[PDB]
């Protein structure tokens, strides 16, 4: 019934490992693109 | 559609930025952002929680009935 | 006025490299964008795989 | 100067992924509008993929399946991807909605009512395409729902038959579910470009509900970055259910050959439609069922009307939060008695939270933002 | 100057094109090397199972 | 300060609190959805209440961005929330039913 | 008819120039190789060897 | 001048003991502040390479 | 509630507009008839009944 069996656990384990490595990289990419706006200070100075 | 320039009118307002690479991605990942997501967690538990614990006991009891009533009686 | 202009201070953010203010920051420029630069490069990498 | 802003085809690209102003502050909820049309193109490959090797005859239809699974290289992934595919798409859609309804995104009226015919093609094209494998399930699905217009007084059951093809679902069914399931996404595509083409007259709304005119960012790196961070976690969520658990959403009568002879005895839906089912067979009446049906989705494009409150979101409105997942588990409620066989207490329950449904949408909700109103003083 | 991602940067990132070059160098040598891993991880995870751990006993 | 109104006030001062939108160091009028009514109410609002309206909302969506709350010192004080646009408003709805009842007859 | 483009700035210009386009020709060179596992140029290569 | 992108700019070299503030100044209308430094930044390109 | 339209200036306006509506209703009524071929009506018609 399913002949793909032991070719889909070694995909399975392949993807596994590349997500493992892929998903904390691409989020630190973010996070070093936002920090320029998650630590920006704002400041309201009118004429009295 | 719209572009910058042209948006609103705004007075008297500083704004101070940093470079990316002067500062951390990650400075206070663990000592600050736990706290915070327990305040959050907090903030939200009783307009989230209720209904779904309403469907739990729903689901349970008529499960329950359930199975029971497909079990004969004597007589 | 703004003559009392002032920037905060960013001092919790900074990396180490940069949190003293009586040192040159052209020394460590090279490493922090060699760091930067080679985590964008693994994820390339992983992507074209 | 720039030429980016300047060349008559880059200005379309320029002031939609580009420049275009975005609020600040957006959260995850947002996304999802990127992933369904990342959805939408995955489904185009994979489902042009398996063209190449399908035959839409009554003779082969089910065989010409298990070659792709079998003998095709590869076969097997993209078939497993295009089933998948269109669970994933499902989940994305009601996601969609639901932010939509909690933010107050639904005073976009035309960017909403668009939606809602995106909302009813996909279920069409999503539809057909379970029709043709051919299973069991196929064959009664095509069956059943074909045959809710024979509740249309006076022309229903020659709508059924013109639909049919001939006096029973038969070869000629099957082909031109083939020849619509084909066609039907790219008119989808259409709409769905129709779809931003109202929305970036306003542009976004944000959490609060509030103008954010005055805190705007460029589209560009933030949410692009942004974009695609959760693009890779879609393709992290749908190669799990491919390469773990590929047969976990499906049904297993489909695996086996039509026959028109017998009915399963635990014939269901695909999960995604379970809800609308336990509204139908609530109602023990033909017609009444029909038109409950049809309004529990026609019912979005009456939310716009019923919006009392003074304010857009629901972030200040704590009522109308208590209310809004009682709607969700309400739903899900619908979903469970609509995967559960017709005994009681069943019956009962299910008849109790069709009638919570169309009272928490018609009724409640309203009431709450007007006491709402009230109790700010304005 | 010492520092091993000073070096990296001077030498590899600065410029686009080796930056590029040193991308499609990378995928070819990892590509190898972790196919060469992944595969040995699945074959001590199964060990004997497979086909290729028995079709010795019926081959001459 | 009787039976009934105590117990209103109370009701409302806890909802008040139960909205949360002090939190982020806003007034009940930043919040009111922009109709063309709101629009045009805003739009006749003086110099320095419509700039301390800017800064209040920018720095209500700079803390929402950064999902953080204002320190508890901070927050809108129930007592002290002025309702700096009810008057202009109600000025404008007067103004458009006074046209609408011109176009009945 | 393109004869403007000949004077001492363009062969400065093309001299600052032709080493970027080598090393994007090395890149689209090595892009195909990769790409299409050309057997021809990968067998000469020491650790890709083993692959085959 | 011929697109009227700003009324004036300068470039400026201010220098003090090890270090200094090299770069350009300009004043223009708020609809061309992204030609300008656009244009601006190019040509700093253009001399670096 | 659209309780804005309630005065003697729309009531006129739809005494004004009233046969128009009608013309159209007819217009929609009798095309529908004939795109159909609907027996029902169409029998009765005197010259149109010979073509069954
Ligand atoms: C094929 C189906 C659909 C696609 C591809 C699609 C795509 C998008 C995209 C890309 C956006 C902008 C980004 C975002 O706001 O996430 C958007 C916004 C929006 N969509 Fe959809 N959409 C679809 C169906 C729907 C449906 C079914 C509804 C509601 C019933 C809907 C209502 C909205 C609304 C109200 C917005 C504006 C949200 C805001 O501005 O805050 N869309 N859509
Ligand atoms: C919104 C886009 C689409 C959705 C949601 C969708 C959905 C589906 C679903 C749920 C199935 C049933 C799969 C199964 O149970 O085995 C299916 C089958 C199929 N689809 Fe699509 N589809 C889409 C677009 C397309 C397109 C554009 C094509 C071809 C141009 C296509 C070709 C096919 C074919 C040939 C099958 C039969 C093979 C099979 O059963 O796997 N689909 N589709
Ligand atoms: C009610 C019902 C359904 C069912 C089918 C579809 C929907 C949703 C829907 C509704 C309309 C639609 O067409 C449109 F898009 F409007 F053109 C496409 C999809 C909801 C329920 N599907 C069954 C499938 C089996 Cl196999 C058996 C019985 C049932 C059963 O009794």
């Amino acid at each position: 019934a399913e002949p793909e069996h032991d070719h889909r656990k070694r995909m399975g384990l392949k993807m596994l490992l590349m997500m493992g490595l892929l998903l904390p990289l691409v989020y630190a990419m973010k996070r070093h693109k936002w920090s320029v706006l998650k630590s920006r200070k704002l400041a309201y100075r009118p004429p009295k | 559609g719209r572009q910058f320039g042209h948006l609103t009118r705004v007075r008297h307002v500083i704004t101070y930025s940093l470079s990316p690479f002067e500062q951390r991605a990650f400075p206070h990942y663990f000592s600050k952002g736990i706290p915070n997501v327990l305040r959050r967690t907090r903030a939200c538990i009783l307009r989230v929680a209720p209904p779904f614990v309403a469907f739990y006991l729903v689901y349970t009891w008529g499960t329950q009935e359930f199975e029971k009533s497909k079990r004969k009686n004597p007589a | 006025s703004h003559t009392d202009i002032k920037v905060p201070d960013f001092s919790d953010y900074r990396r180490p490299e940069v949190l003293d203010s009586t040192k040159s920051s052209k020394e460590s420029s090279e490493a922090r964008k060699g760091f930067s630069y080679l985590v964008t490069a693994t994820t390339t990498v992983g992507v074209a795989y | 100067t720039n030429i980016r802003k300047s060349h008559p085809l880059m200005k379309i690209v320029n002031n939609a992924f580009i420049d275009l102003p975005a609020p600040s502050n957006i959260s995850s909820w947002w996304n999802f509008g990127s992933l369904l049309g990342i959805c939408l193109i995955l489904q185009i490959l994979t489902g042009l993929f398996l063209a190449m090797h399908y035959t839409s005859d009554t003779t082969t239809a089910f065989s010409s399946v298990t070659h792709i699974c079998r003998d095709v290289n590869y076969g097997w992934i993209i078939r497993y991807m295009h089933a998948n595919g269109a669970s994933m798409f499902f989940i994305c859609l009601y996601m969609h909605v639901g932010r939509g309804l909690y933010y107050g995104s639904y005073t976009f009226l035309e960017t909403w009512n668009i939606g809602v015919i995106l909302l009813l093609t996909v279920m069409a094209t999503a539809f057909m395409g379970y029709v043709l494998p051919w299973g069991q399930m196929s064959f009664w699905g095509a069956t059943v729902i074909t045959n809710l217009l024979s509740a249309i007084p006076y022309i229903g059951t020659n709508l059924v038959e013109w639909i049919w093809g001939g006096f029973s679902v038969d070869k000629a069914t099957l082909t031109r579910f083939f020849a619509f399931h084909f066609i039907l996404p790219f008119i989808i595509m259409a709409i769905a470009m129709v779809h931003l083409l109202f929305l970036h007259e306003t542009g976004s709304n944000n959490p609060t509900g509030i103008s954010s005119d005055v805190d705007k960012i460029p589209f560009h790196p933030y949410y692009t970055i942004k974009d695609i961070l959760g693009a890779l976690l879609l393709i992290l969520a749908l190669m799990l259910l491919v390469l773990f658990a590929p047969d976990l959403l499906g049904d297993p009568d489909n695996y086996t050959p039509a026959n028109p002879l017998n009915t399963p005895p635990h014939i269901k839906p695909e999960w995604y439609f379970l809800f609308a089912y336990a509204i139908l067979r609530s109602i023990p009446n033909k017609l009444g069922g029909v038109l409950a049906l049809a309004f529990s989705i026609l019912i979005l494009a009456l939310i716009p009307l019923l919006h009392t409150s003074k304010q857009r979101s629901m972030m200040f409105r704590p009522l109308s939060q208590c209310l809004f997942w009682a709607l969700v588990a309400d739903l899900l409620t619908l979903t469970w008695i609509g995967g559960q066989p017709v005994e009681h207490p069943y019956i009962t329950i299910g008849q109790l939270a069709s009638v919570l449904y169309f009272l928490l949408i018609l009724v409640l909700m309203p009431t709450a933002g007007t006491i709402e109103n009230k109790l700010l003083k304005w | 100057a010492p520092t091993l991602t000073a070096r990296l940067y001077s030498l590899l990132f600065r410029r686009t094109s080796t930056f590029a070059l040193t991308i499609v160098v990378g995928a070819l040598f990892f590509e190898r090397a972790f196919d060469q891993g992944a595969d040995a991880i699945y074959e001590h995870i199964n060990e004997g199972k497979l086909w290729k751990h028995i079709k010795h006993k019926y081959e001459n | 300060v009787s039976a009934s109104s105590r117990w209103l006030e109370g009701i409302r001062k806890w909802y008040y609190n139960a909205a949360g939108f002090n939190k982020l160091g806003l007034m009940r009028d930043d919040t009111i959805h922009e109709n063309d009514d709101v629009k045009e109410a805003i739009r006749r609002l003086p110099e320095n209440l419509y700039n301390d309206r800017v800064f209040r909302i920018k720095r209500a969506l700079d803390l929402s961005m950064r999902q953080q709350i204002l320190p508890k010192e901070q927050w809108t004080k129930y007592e002290e929330d002025k309702s700096y646009l009810e008057p202009y408003l109600k000025e404008v709805i007067r103004e458009r039913k006074e046209r609408e009842e011109w176009a009945k007859k | 008819m393109l004869t403007r483009f000949l004077g001492p700035r363009y062969r400065q210009l093309a001299r600052n120039w032709v080493p970027t386009a080598s090393l994007w020709g090395a890149v689209g060179a090595v892009g195909l190789v990769w790409a299409t596992d050309w057997r021809l140029i990968l067998d000469w290569v020491p650790y890709i060897n083993g692959k085959f | 001048a011929t697109n009227k992108l700003c009324q004036s700019f300068q470039t400026f070299n201010i220098c003090y003991a090890d270090t200094g503030l090299l770069g350009a100044h300009f004043v223009c209308d708020h609809m061309s502040i992204d030609d300008m430094m656009f244009v601006l930044q190019g040509q700093w390109m253009r001399l670096c390479t």
